[PDB]
Order: C-alpha cells, then sequence, then structure tokens
C-alpha cells in the first residue's frame, strides 16, 4: 500500500 | 511531514520508473521505509544502507534537499558500467 509504482 | 516523496530508478529489465510513496516525520523512519522497499521487490537488499542514509538526507531537511542521487551498491559491478547521468547503478529520490 506504501508504494504506486 | 507527511512528505510526498519520489523513488526514480531502473526496474530489473533496465527500464526507468518512479516510484511515489508518502513518509510521515515521527512515525516512520528512514531504515524501517528502506526496508519496506526492498521487501516489496523494488530495492535491491544490497542497497539497504545507501537508501537508508539518503532517505534520512531527504527526510531531516525536505526544505533544503529537493533531490539527492547517489549510488547503488547493487549496480557496482553489474554488467553495465554506473552513469549517474543516466541513473544506471545509481537511483534518485526525490520531493514530489
Amino acid at each position: 500500500g506504501r508504494f504506486q509504482v | 511531514g507527511p512528505i510526498s516523496l519520489v523513488l526514480r530508478l531502473r526496474n530489473s529489465k533496465k527500464e526507468l520508473n518512479d516510484i511515489r510513496f508518502e513518509f510521515t516525520p515521527g512515525r516512520d523512519t528512514a531504515e524501517g521505509v528502506s526496508q519496506e522497499l526492498i521487501s516489496a521487490g523494488l530495492v535491491d537488499g544490497r542497497d539497504l544502507v545507501i537508501v537508508a542514509a539518503n532517505l534520512q538526507k531527504i527526510v531531516e531537511e525536505p526544505q533544503s534537499n529537493r533531490s539527492v542521487t547517489f549510488k547503488l551498491a547493487s549496480g557496482v559491478e553489474g554488467s553495465d558500467i554506473p552513469d549517474d547521468g543516466k541513473l544506471i547503478g545509481f537511483a534518485q529520490l526525490s520531493i514530489s
């Protein structure tokens, strides 16, 4: 959930 | 904070990507978030120390440090010669 690539 | 950050680095296919993520001072740590990047398979485990150091740098003064570019331990000898220009064997953390 932390990261969006 | 919260601080909107971007980690820019090439994936395993050598494609440039911008990884967006938030960091909340007081709640998150540079080591913790670096470990999250690694466990997510977004950063090589060899790069824990350098990514944590540079994350700390950008988060402590997000007013000064708008961008930091740093070597990857994982890219030191890995078939392509490091090139900071080109973010080969380097990555970059920046404020969104």
